[PDB]
RNA sequence: GGUUCUCCCCGAAAGCUAUUUAGGUAGCGCCUCGUGAAUUCAUCUCCGGGGGUAGAGCACUGUUUCGGCAAGGGGGUCAUCCCGACUUACCAACCCGAUGCAAACUGCGAAUACCGGAGAAUGUUAUCACGGGAGACACACGGCGGGUGCUAACGUCCGUCGUGAAGAGGGAAACAACCCAGACCGCCAGCUAAGGUCCCAAAGUCAUGGUUAAGUGGGAAACGAUGUGGGAAGGCCCAGACAGCCAGGAUGUUGGCUUAGAAGCAGCCAUCAUUUAAAGAAAGCGUAAUAGCUCACUGGUCGAGUCGGCCUGCGCGGAAGAU
RNA sequence: GAUGUCGGCUCAUCACAUCCUGGGGCUGAAGUAGGUCCCAAGGGUAUGGCUGUUCGCCAUUUAAAGUGGUACGCGAGCUGG
């Protein structure tokens, strides 16, 4: 259904992720096919909103990042200790 | 947005009914009281005219989709609506039985066979005579409408502008 | 809230209604005489079955006029008279201690046609079955 | 109140939590309780929880209890010291930590399991949050 | 009236309103629901 | 918001006077019948009441429509003048004005102080009917206020003083 | 118990092990003067070397629950005693897959720490032999982590560490044991830290934006609601909302049974059917109950917000003691 | 290197989470009468027995027969079974 862009990690490691998390940024990563995992930062409030409906996970998602298009769906998700806010998700390419 | 396709549906069914009648008659109660408008109902399939009753919206947006004659400046206001596409007299005939347990001045205007028909008018129309003289008042009806009427509404407009 | 409500509903047994604690207070409180209602009541009930609950309605408006209907007998006691029985099952659908023919139907449809709301003869018959199917009786064609 | 059938020895370690949980999600119903923070549960809690989630849903699905009271834990009596041997054993503790959950229900409609979860938290020592499975 | 703590609403007609630092329950429905603080 | 959004257009020959935040309303047929905004910035324009935020306040809509409602009901006040016809229900209190001071009965030997506001007068055709009079509708349902302060209509046998909106739903007596 | 002048250079420990031992004494670690004599002793970089804890997990062990299950249990059963058995309709395991858990469980396993070599830097010896002089064993508020205790306590102990103990000053409504920092003395010099920036009393009533109205701020939890504001995504949504005020609040029908009356709302059976722009045989209230109401939903009057989810600011009562 | 203890009087004092009158809501409270019930530190709040004695147990007063602290108030006031 929804149609999102996303960023190449301009910065990687737990500080780094920390200070995506402060900017209210958060990190990702899309995997399958033949091809390599492509990691990406997304925005933390623009998808929040989104998977309060069932389209984000059932409908497949036009995601471009550095001029790439490739078609993407939603996998399980790794929530904070006692916030229901997004640390990280998975993506496979469909 | 419309959460249904009821609303927009309801508009078309009343239309094409509104704009084929032969009579009918535009009245006002704006929660017509349920006693008065099953009586009408009863009364309804004895004569074979059929009554609706009927939101300012559905009218508003009726008038923009569809031209209406000599009903469409009755379309003002809340609105009950009884109609005839057949037996013309017994049309009118309904809103004197449904004065009979109601207020008769409540009618805003009417059409007949074309012709506009006003609030006095339509209470004369609504005596429905016996056979030989209602094809007789159903001839004067439409003679009217043909030939009177030509030269009677040009000179309605100039009693307005006449000021005291 | 301003407390108003238009169209108010009472509800009492066919032979009750001359003592005041079946017709409650409210007859009284809207203004409409219980003597006067009591003597037009009485006029319907010779053929009412006892203990079977008849409609009585009263309109209160917000400016305090009132205006009051009584009706002509229910369906449901022509119904229970036409096929001779005193009172109903006591279950809906699946307990039948009668039946009643479309025919007869049509002629309590006409009766009650005042009150009546339908927009065909048939119409008003088709909101009756169902009174016929709660009290036990089957409606054959 | 859920409970061990056996536990290898009847004294074990208090324990304590580093401040993380990684079974964070609903994975063996489609939706549950989570614990928000952290803090401890007699096996009273379990119990009484349990009970508040039939009363209202009664025979209507299956619970599915993702909590587990693996450790005893003893008190010391008032009439006894420090340093004069460890207590009687007195109850059973699950240990639970930022983001554990609780109590899960899959079969009851989600709303009848909604309402069950919000009674069933008010018999909890912290304040907890529904979670819904959902898709992925 | 009991004083209680925490607020519901017992009737359709419960308003309930914050007047100064306490939350009171004023009511139209019935006196019956006056509860004194929230 | 739906209240704070409506354009009032008050009438002709009213006299709405604002003093910035101070807002006075004037026409025939009375005096005095006045509002004052203190969280919100209240405009006239023409006669179509315009309403915005207010310097050292961070609320909003919350109290645009009470000024909205607050300014319309004093234009309703100086032209007709609010409702008047006030009476009460129950034996030996009666609610008879005398001046300043309203005479009923708690069967108490001090004088019970029920006394008129600065803002209206009375007259009484009977000892239980009163016509309070004056133009602020405030002030009419402030003085209805003290008088039924401690008969106020009872929620089992209803008897006290009758204005406005009213508590009592009814139940009846216990059968005998 | 008490120990009389002063200077300077250097400067501990409260752990280990025994005691007729625990406010003692000794050996040892540690402190120092002396002769002896090796950069020995240290960090990080890189070389060489080893690990089983934390965390995490459920094959294994004791298990966990849902489902599948050899099996076990419960319950109905067959005629020709008897032996035996056709006969599951049902609960919940080891295991099996998935899910929880641990110290006496481990299929898996860091960071850092360590050593001896090779490199940079610096440290008036950290470390080394032996002669002389000891002292402490009666250490504590705190960081990491665990045992113990109620993940109480100005509580109690250890591996590991700072500070004080054995260091002045700054900061809590003065203050070295807490946070900053290292008092040689002298300078009416400046800067900066932790902490502060209306007056008390040294500095911001700060510049730009958000929000509360509680003296919350500037005292803590459960819990809760139609307390209050901002935001993007979304259903309704100017074709009429939200649903106020008015008016409708229905047809069979305010249903059958029961009964005093028995409304939807005392109770039970209804768990449905009818025209309608529209009104559920009803979400919540009420003589317990006859009664009465709000209520969605419908449409005027009339012409715009509104609610469920989530991000986010701010409140509430809960928060009652010897002066 | 402890100011020397229980009990009872005298003489007190302060905290209110008030024994009671007092203003007010609900009531399954019609009214009388009560339950439920919020505010409230102002004020009044008894005696004899047995026992060393508070407490215990009993009899009695008063419309009513309170809660908490004070080096468990007070031998540089008195008084021990």
């Amino acid at each position: 259904m929804f149609t999102i862009n996303a960023e190449v990690r301009k910065e990687q490691g737990k500080g780094a992720s920390r200070r995506l998390r402060a900017a209210n940024k958060f990190p990702a990563i899309i995997y399958g096919g033949k091809e390599a995992p492509l990691a990406i930062e997304l925005d933390h409030d623009k998808v929040m909103n989104m998977q309060a409906k069932a389209e984000f996970y059932s409908e497949v998602l036009t995601i471009v990042v550095d001029g790439k298009e490739i078609k993407v769906k939603a996998q399980d998700v790794q929530r904070h200790p006692y916030k229901p806010k997004l640390q990280h998700i998975d993506f496979v390419r469909a | 947005a419309l959460n249904l396709q009821d609303k927009q549906a309801i508009v078309a069914e009343v239309s094409e009914v509104a704009k084929g009648a032969l009579s009918a008659v535009v009245a006002d109660s704006r929660g017509v009281t349920v006693d008065k408008m099953t009586e009408l109902r009863k009364a309804g399939r004895e004569a074979g005219v059929y009554m609706r009753v009927v939101r300012n919206t559905l009218l508003r947006r009726a008038v923009e989709g569809t031209p209406f004659e000599c009903l469409k400046d009755a379309f003002v206001g809340p609105t009950l609506i009884a109609y005839s596409m057949e037996h013309p007299g017994a049309a009118a005939r309904l809103f004197k039985e449904f004065a009979k347990a109601n207020a008769k001045f409540e009618v805003k205007a009417a059409a007949f066979e074309g012709e506009l028909i006003p609030a006095s008018q339509i209470d004369r129309l609504a005596t429905l005579p016996t056979y030989e003289e209602a094809i007789a008042r159903l001839m004067a009806t439409m003679k009217e409408a043909s030939a009177g009427k030509l030269v009677r509404t040009l000179a309605a407009v100039r009693d307005a502008k006449e000021a005291a | 809230a301003k407390k108003v409500q238009a169209y108010v509903k009472l509800q009492v047994a066919a032979g009750m209604a001359n003592p005041s604690p079946p017709v409650g207070p409210a007859l009284g409180q809207q203004g409409v005489n219980i003597m006067e209602f009591c003597k037009a009541f009485n006029a319907k009930t010779d053929s009412i079955e006892k203990g079977l609950p008849i409609p009585v309605v009263i309109t209160v408006y917000a400016d305090r006029s009132f205006t009051f209907v009584t009706k002509t007998p229910p369906a449901a006691v022509l119904l229970k008279k036409a096929a001779g029985i005193k009172s109903g099952s006591g279950k809906p659908n699946k307990d039948k201690v009668g039946k009643i023919s479309r025919a007869q139907l049509q002629e309590i449809a006409q009766t009650k046609a005042a009150d009546m709301t339908g927009a065909d003869i048939e119409a008003m018959t088709r909101s009756i079955e169902g009174t016929a199917r709660s009290m036990g009786l089957v409606v054959e064609d | 109140m859920l409970q061990p059938k056996r536990t290898k020895f009847r004294k074990m370690h208090k324990g304590r939590n580093r401040g993380l949980a990684q079974g964070t999600d609903v994975s063996f119903g489609s939706f549950g309780l989570k614990a928000v923070g952290r803090g401890r549960l007699t096996a009273r809690q379990i119990e009484a929880a349990r009970r508040a989630m039939t009363r209202a849903v009664k025979r209507q699905g299956k619970i599915w209890i993702r909590v587990f009271p693996d450790k005893p834990i003893t008190e010391k009596p008032l009439a006894v010291r420090m340093g004069k041997g460890k207590g009687n054993v007195e109850y059973w503790v699950a240990l639970i930590q930022p983001g554990k959950v609780l109590y899960e229900m899959d079969g009851v409609p989600e709303e009848l399991a909604r309402e069950a979860f919000k009674l069933a938290a008010a018999k909890l020592p912290i304040k907890t949050t529904f979670v819904t499975k959902t898709v992925m | 009236m009991k004083v209680r703590a925490s607020v519901k609403k017992l009737c359709r007609n419960c308003k309930i309103v914050k007047r100064d630092g306490v939350i009171r329950v004023i009511c139209s429905a019935e006196p019956k629901h006056k509860q004194r603080q929230g | 918001s739906r209240v704070a959004k409506a354009p009032v257009v008050v009438p002709a020959g009213v006299d709405v006077k604002i003093n910035g935040q101070v807002i006075t309303i004037k026409g025939k047929n009375g005096e005095l019948t006045r509002t004052l905004n203190d969280a919100v910035e209240v405009k006239h324009a023409d006669n179509t009441l315009t309403f915005g935020p207010r310097d050292g306040y961070a609320d909003g809509w919350a109290q645009a429509g009470t000024a909205r409602a607050l300014l319309n009901s004093m234009v309703i006040g100086v032209t007709e003048g609010f409702t008047k016809k006030l009476q009460l229900v129950g034996v030996g209190y009666r609610a008879a004005v005398k001046g300043n001071v309203i005479n009923l009965s708690l069967g108490f030997s001090h004088p019970v102080d029920h006394q008129l506001p600065a803002g209206i007068t009375a007259e009484c055709p009977t000892q239980t009917e009163i016509v309070l009079k004056g133009a602020d509708k405030q002030v009419i349902g402030q003085v209805a206020a003290d008088l039924r302060a401690y008969r106020r209509p009872e929620p089992y046998k209803g008897k006290g003083v009758r204005y406005a909106d009213e508590v009592v739903r009814t139940k009846e007596a216990k059968k005998k």
